[PDB]
Order: structure tokens, then C-alpha cells, then sequence
């Protein structure tokens, strides 16, 4: 199922809801213990993780350094060790069963730092920083390499992307995207890195482009129906699913689905309530 | 509002 955790509508949310693309059902599961938006989600060893974010509420606006783990067999959240700094609008990718936390903000500070979590030791350790400060950064893993794509450096929104080599622990810039995108959905489908939607400083985007490693080229594919930034994104059964977001006026419940073979986006479901800034993963 | 996420700033 596609799990979405957290998000924002009027305040940061605790929701954990799981969608079944088979029967179209929405399952409601255990609440996050602390609300959070601008987090990221991943899955390691069959356990679902919620990383960073912040709790934006009527009584505070606290950036989160928290790492929290949901077991689909127990329906229970458990705390893990926290990151070295709070990271709102974080990006995460999974390499070799390790969780990489990328960028994000703490107050005015826009991080270029990166750190790596070892689930079997429940510890974080800092790795090499990105070349660019990036919040609202999209992160994807391809051929055991970590890509940081787009985002916002505190002043400029970014079309640049860079690549992390775990064996050499160093970052290398790659070809920039055709479009500047902060708060896009960034995943890997088959063997391209996809960047969908985002915000370019003036408008939310519906365009979608994909990166081909061998040619180092970004190409546009079919656009989504609805422009959106701060969306969740995941891959389910060779399909791309994007969930919610913000279009400059409204918080979307729309869930769109990209069929790569037809190069077509379809409306597949609505979330139970519109929201932005969710964390999403599959298990 | 944050123009990107919709959150109250």
C-alpha cells in the first residue's frame, strides 16, 4: 500500500493513511505521536520511517529533528534516535539499507548538510555536505547513487541537481533541469529520475521531466492535470503516484497517477482531506 | 502563507 504520513491543513497533522491502488480503499492507521509537515517518508527493512519536518500549530512552529518508525505488523509508532539538527522540508533517500537525510531548514538556516542513519545501530552520522543549500529538495536513489534535485537556497529556487557517491563520499553537480522547481516530487521510475510539479518562484507547476543518466539529459513527459508543490510522491507497481500539495490557493486531495507506457496522467483517487507536505512511502 | 507549501509562516 501507499502510506502517507503527516501533512498540513490549517496545522501540522498526525494522519497515517494507506491507499490500495487495487481496490481503491483508504485505510486509516495509527496517528503520528507528534504532528509534522514538511517531513519525508521512506521504507527500510519493511518498516516505515517519518523523518524531519516541523509542527506548525496554533501554539508553536517547531522544526523537527525526529526520526519515527511505524511497523505495519504492530500498527505502532516507535521513536528512533534523532538527527543532528532539525530539518523542515527535508529530502530523504535509501541506499544500502541506510537512510540519507538531505538539506531542509531550521529557522533561518538552510542546510547543505547531509547525514546517514543505520537502523541496526539506531544512530545518525554526518556525511559530506551538498554543494548547495537546499530546502524543499527532491531526493532519489539510482544505481546506488543519491541525487538532490531542485529546492530553495534561502534566496533562489533551483533547477540544479547534484549527485552523491557513497563509496567516495562526495557530491558532483549534474545537468540542471529545464525548469526551476522547489517542493517538487522527485522519485525514480524504472531507470529515470522524475521531477514532477514544484514551484518556480511564480507559479505552481504541472510539468514533469525525467533524467536519463547515460545521456545526462532531462526530458519533459506528459504534465500532470493539476499544478502542485509540496506534494508527496512514490512508485507503486511501475506507476508514479503523487498525493496532495498546494496550488497557490487550495490544499489538494487529488491523487494523480502516471502511466509511463501511455505517458498519461489520470486522477486515481482523492485523499480523505486536502493537505500539503506529506511524507509518502510503499510497503 | 508560504507560497510553496501553504503553511502559515
Amino acid at each position: 500500500l501507499i502510506y502517507t504520513a503527516g501533512g498540513y491543513f490549517r496545522q501540522s497533522l498526525s494522519y497515517l493513511e494507506a491507499y490500495n491502488p487495487s481496490d481503491g480503499t483508504w485505510l486509516r492507521l495509527a496517528d503520528l505521536q507528534v504532528p509534522r509537515s514538511g517531513l519525508a517518508g521512506c521504507v527500510v527493512g519493511g518498516l516505515l520511517y517519518a523523518v524531519g519536518g516541523r509542527n506548525n500549530s496554533p501554539d508553536g512552529n517547531t522544526d523537527s529533528s525526529a526520526l519515527d518508525c511505524y511497523n505495519p505488523m504492530t500498527n505502532q509508532w516507535s521513536p528512533c534516535a534523532p538527527m543532528s539538527v532539525p530539518r523542515n522540508r527535508i529530502g530523504v533517500g535509501v541506499i544500502d539499507g541506510h537512510i540519507y537525510a538531505v538539506g531542509g531548514s531550521h529557522g533561518c538556516i538552510h542546510h547543505n548538510s547531509v547525514e546517514r542513519y543505520e537502523p541496526e545501530r539506531d544512530e545518525w552520522h554526518l556525511v559530506a555536505p551538498m554543494l548547495t543549500r537546499r530546502i524543499g529538495v527532491g531526493v532519489a536513489v539510482l544505481n546506488r547513487l543519491l541525487y538532490a534535485v531542485g529546492g530553495f537556497d534561502g534566496t533562489n529556487r533551483l533547477n540544479s541537481a547534484e549527485c552523491y557517491y557513497p563509496e567516495r563520499n562526495e557530491w558532483r553537480m549534474i545537468t540542471a533541469m529545464n525548469t526551476i522547481r522547489s517542493g517538487a516530487g522527485v522519485c525514480v521510475l524504472h531507470n529515470c529520475i522524475y521531477a514532477a510539479g514544484g514551484y518556480d518562484g511564480q507559479d505552481q507547476l504541472n510539468s514533469v521531466e525525467r533524467y536519463d543518466v547515460a545521456t545526462a539529459t532531462w526530458t519533459f513527459v506528459a504534465p500532470m492535470k493539476h499544478r502542485r508543490s509540496a506534494l508527496g510522491i512514490t512508485v507503486h507497481q511501475g506507476r508514479i503516484y503523487v498525493l496532495g500539495g498546494y496550488d497557490g490557493h487550495t490544499f489538494l486531495d487529488s491523487v494523480e497517477c502516471y502511466d509511463p507506457d501511455t505517458d498519461t496522467w489520470s486522477e486515481v483517487t482523492r485523499m480523505t482531506s486536502g493537505r500539503s507536505g506529506v511524507g509518502v512511502a510503499v510497503t | 502563507l508560504d507560497e510553496e507549501t501553504g503553511e502559515f509562516a
